[PDB]
């Protein structure tokens, strides 16, 4: 099990 | 802020390049020229390079690609996540990853969603892990996301269901 950074979301 | 500047520039650049439908030799020059100026910014190489993939990936999702075009994306980015010393496996599960989430957050249908993760199943093999292990892979990523986003037992029994008919149809 590998840890996993948060998404960002994409500009418009 | 500095940082997060560099990454709506690059941002602009690499949806518009994408946009323009040049080819993937362009658009690999014009992922180069992103992570160079987000790397001058301050940012680490394997960390733009990150987020050069996922700004690449997260616009032809948005473009509903087919999948043939969709995972020559995802094969550019995983290239270019290792041209920057990224191993070949993290790169693959890394680009994997940016697409499965950015399906989940999008709210897509189980019916697409189970295409989506075939996807990132077949480019994970492709990079050369078991299918099991790729497939297992795919089901954490949505898993771990989807408990993320504190999502209600009701989704996350969904969300289950879906990871388990993956694997029982992938090795299991």
């Amino acid at each position: 099990l590998r840890p996993l950074r948060p998404l960002r979301p994409l500009r418009p | 802020d500095r940082e997060e500047a560099a990454f709506l520039a690059a941002s602009i650049l690499i949806q518009h390049a994408h946009e323009q439908g040049k080819d993937d030799r362009e658009l690999e020059k014009i992922l180069e020229i992103a992570i160079r100026i987000l790397e001058k910014n301050g940012v680490d190489r394997e960390e733009a390079a990150f987020l050069a993939a996922s700004i690449l990936i997260q616009h032809a999702h948005e473009q509903g690609k087919d999948d043939r075009e969709l995972e020559k994306i995802l094969e550019i980015a995983i290239r270019i996540l290792e041209k920057n010393g990224v191993d070949r496996e993290e790169a693959a599960f890394l680009a994997a990853s940016i697409l499965i989430q950015h399906a989940h957050e999008q709210g897509k249908d189980d019916r697409e969603l189970e295409k989506i993760l075939e996807i990132a199943i077949r480019i994970l093999e492709k990079n050369g892990v078991d299918r099991e292990e790729a497939a297992f892979l795919a089901a954490s990523i949505l898993i771990q996301h989807a408990h993320e986003q504190g999502k209600d037992d009701r989704e996350l029994e969904k969300i289950l269901e879906i990871a388990i008919r993956i694997l029982e149809k992938n090795g299991v």
